[PDB]
C-alpha cells in the first residue's frame, strides 16, 4: 500500500501542497506529481511512497478526505 | 382542603336534600374542581336513592350540583347534561328538554348536537312547529354544513315538503359557499328529491316539466 | 355508514401550494394532524390537490363549507369529502427517500445510518456519480471517493444494489455505491450487501446529476438517514 494514486487536481496545486497536504495525514517520503513538459502543465494525478505499509493503509482509510480546488481527490492503493 | 372529607361528610349528611344540598354545594364551591368526578358519582348514587321521591327536586339538586361543580364550562359538563337529558328524554313535558338543551348550550363543542337535533325530531311528532323552529333556528345559526343536511333529512321524513325544500333552498343559496360540500352535493340531492316529485304523483303534466327544468 | 369525515379533498391547487402552504392555510383541518400530497422521490413536486386531516369531524365540515370554492394563490380551489433509509436533497430541493434492505458489512452500514456509534452518513454527499454505472457516497466527512471509516476501525446483477467501495482487497471503510445498471465487471472485487426496496426513482434523480468523469452537476446530500426498528 506504500504508494497511492491521486486523481482530479488543478495545476496551481504542485508537489509542495501535496507534500504539505498528505503529511497532514502522515509523511510522504517519496512524492511524484508529474510535470508535463510539452505544454508545461499538470494533468493532476499523483503517486505517493511512504515509510512502510501501515502509514498507507490508514492512508486508504482517512486519505480520500482531501478536496483540491473545491474539487474531489482520488486516493487508492498501489 | 382535601375534598375527600367533603365527599364522605357530604355522604354522611342525614335527612333529605338539605345538609348535602347546601353543605355539599358550598363545600364543592369553596374547593378546587378536582374531586368533582367523585361528586358526580355521589350525584348518581344520590340521584338513584332519591329517584323514588317525586321527579323534579332530585334532578334539580343533582343537575345543580353538577353544574355548580363545573365552574363556568368543561368538557364533561355538557356530557353530564346530555346524560340528564338522556334520562329526561322521556318525560311528557318540554321543560326538561328546554332546560336540558339550555344547560348543554353553554359551550359549543361537537357534543350536545346529537342531544339537540333528535330532541327536535322527537318533539316534531304531531306538530310541525318545533321542527320548523328548531330546524330554521339551527340551520341559520352557529356554523355547520352538516347541521342543515341532517335537519333536512329529518324534515324530509315528515308529511310536508316545505321545510325540506326550505333547507335545500337555504343550502342552495351558495353565495359564500358554492361547494358547501366538496364531493358531497346538497344540490343534486335536492334535484333527486325533485325527481321524487317527478314520480307518478302529480299527473297534471305541469310540475313535471318545471321540476325537470 | 362511516366516520371518515376528517380527511378533506382540496382541488385546483397551484404548482407552489404544498403540504406546508395548505397547513398554514388549507381547506378544513389540513395543516393540523396530518397531510397527504403527491410527492416524488427526486422531483418532489406536488400537483395541485391533496388531502388534509382534522383533529375532529366538526372542524373538517366547517373547513369545507368555507374553503369550498375559496380563493388561494389567486385561484379558486375546491373542497369536499375525500431496513434503513436515506432522505436525499439535490441542490436546494428534497428529492425523496431511498429505502434499503441490508453480517459485518450490513452492521457497519446500519450503524452509519443510525449514527449510534457517534458518526455516520447524515449531511454527507454522493461525491462521484457516473450515469449508467453507479452513485458513490459515504465519504461523510470527506466528500472525495474512498474516504471515511468503519465502525470497526479504518478498514452486481442490476440497478439498485448496495456495494462497498474500496482501494483493493480488505479495505472496506464507509464508502459505498448504489448501482445504476448491471455492473458485473465488479463481481469478486466489491462486496455487495443490500438492495433498494423503495425509491429507485430517487436513485435515478441522483444518477441524473452524474457526468462521465463522475463530477456531480449539483450537490447530492443525505439530508437524513436512519433505521426502521
Amino acid at each position: 500500500d506504500a504508494t497511492v494514486y491521486v486523481g482530479g487536481l488543478d495545476e496551481k496545486v504542485s508537489e509542495p501542497l501535496l507534500w504539505e497536504l498528505f503529511l497532514q495525514a502522515g509523511p510522504v517520503v517519496n512524492t511524484h506529481m508529474p510535470k508535463d513538459r510539452v505544454t508545461g502543465q499538470h494533468q493532476g494525478y499523483g503517486f505517493v511512497e511512504f515509510l512502510s505499509e501501515e502509514d498507507a493503509d490508514y492512508a486508504i482509510k482517512i486519505m480520500n478526505m482531501i478536496k483540491l480546488y473545491g474539487k474531489p481527490i482520488r486516493v487508492n492503493k498501489a | 382542603f382535601s375534598v375527600k372529607c367533603w365527599l364522605r361528610y357530604i355522604e354522611f349528611k342525614q335527612g333529605a336534600p338539605k345538609p348535602r344540598l347546601n353543605q355539599l354545594y358550598e363545600r364543592a364551591l369553596k374547593l378546587l374542581p378536582c374531586s368533582y368526578k367523585l361528586w358526580y358519582r355521589y350525584l348518581k348514587a344520590r340521584r338513584a336513592q332519591v329517584k323514588h321521591r317525586c321527579v323534579t327536586d332530585p334532578a334539580y339538586e343533582d343537575v345543580n350540583n353538577c353544574h355548580e361543580r363545573a365552574f363556568v364550562f368543561m368538557h364533561k359538563m355538557p356530557r353530564l347534561w346530555l346524560d340528564y337529558c338522556q334520562f329526561l328524554m322521556d318525560q311528557g313535558r318540554v321543560t326538561h328538554t328546554r332546560r336540558t338543551f339550555d344547560r348543554a348550550l353553554r359551550a359549543l363543542p361537537i357534543t350536545q348536537h346529537s342531544r339537540i337535533w333528535p330532541l327536535y325530531l322527537r318533539f316534531l311528532r304531531s306538530h310541525p312547529l318545533p321542527e320548523t323552529a328548531v330546524r330554521g333556528y339551527r340551520r341559520f345559526l352557529k356554523l355547520s354544513p352538516e347541521s342543515a343536511e341532517e335537519y333536512i333529512e329529518y324534515l324530509k321524513s315528515s308529511d310536508r315538503l316545505d321545510e325540506a325544500a326550505q333547507r335545500l333552498a337555504t343550502v342552495v343559496n351558495d353565495e359564500r359557499f358554492v361547494s358547501k360540500a366538496g364531493k358531497s352535493n346538497y344540490q343534486l340531492w335536492h334535484e333527486l328529491c325533485d325527481l321524487i316529485s317527478q314520480n307518478p304523483d302529480k299527473v297534471q303534466s305541469l310540475n313535471v316539466d318545471a321540476i325537470i327544468r | 355508514m362511516a366516520t371518515t369525515k376528517r380527511v378533506l379533498y382540496v382541488g385546483g391547487l397551484a404548482e407552489e401550494v404544498d403540504d406546508k402552504v395548505l397547513h398554514a392555510a388549507f381547506i378544513p383541518f389540513g395543516d393540523i394532524t396530518d397531510i397527504q400530497i403527491p410527492l416524488d422521490y427526486e422531483t418532489e413536486k406536488h400537483r395541485g390537490f391533496a388531502f388534509v386531516e382534522f383533529e375532529l369531524a366538526e372542524d373538517a365540515a366547517a373547513a369545507i363549507d368555507n374553503m369550498n370554492e375559496s380563493e388561494l394563490f389567486g385561484r379558486t380551489i375546491r373542497v369536499n369529502l375525500a431496513q434503513v433509509y436515506m432522505d436525499i436533497k439535490i441542490g436546494n430541493k428534497p428529492a425523496g427517500r431511498i429505502q434499503m434492505l441490508l453480517p459485518m458489512t450490513a452492521e457497519n452500514f446500519r450503524c452509519l445510518c443510525t449514527h449510534e456509534k457517534g458518526f455516520g452518513f447524515k449531511g454527507s454527499s454522493f461525491h462521484r456519480i457516473i450515469p449508467q454505472f453507479m452513485c458513490q457516497g459515504g465519504d461523510f466527512t470527506n466528500h472525495n471517493g474512498t474516504g471515511g471509516k468503519s465502525i470497526y476501525g479504518k478498514k452486481h446483477t442490476g440497478p439498485g444494489l448496495l456495494s462497498m467501495a474500496n482501494s483493493g482487497p480488505n479495505t472496506n471503510g464507509s464508502q459505498f455505491f448504489l448501482t445504476c445498471d448491471k455492473t458485473d465487471w465488479l463481481d469478486g472485487k466489491h462486496v455487495v450487501f443490500g438492495e433498494v426496496t423503495e425509491g429507485l426513482d430517487v436513485l435515478r434523480q441522483i444518477e441524473a446529476q452524474g457526468s462521465k468523469d463522475g463530477k456531480p452537476k449539483q450537490k447530492v446530500i443525505i439530508a437524513d438517514c436512519g433505521e426502521y426498528v
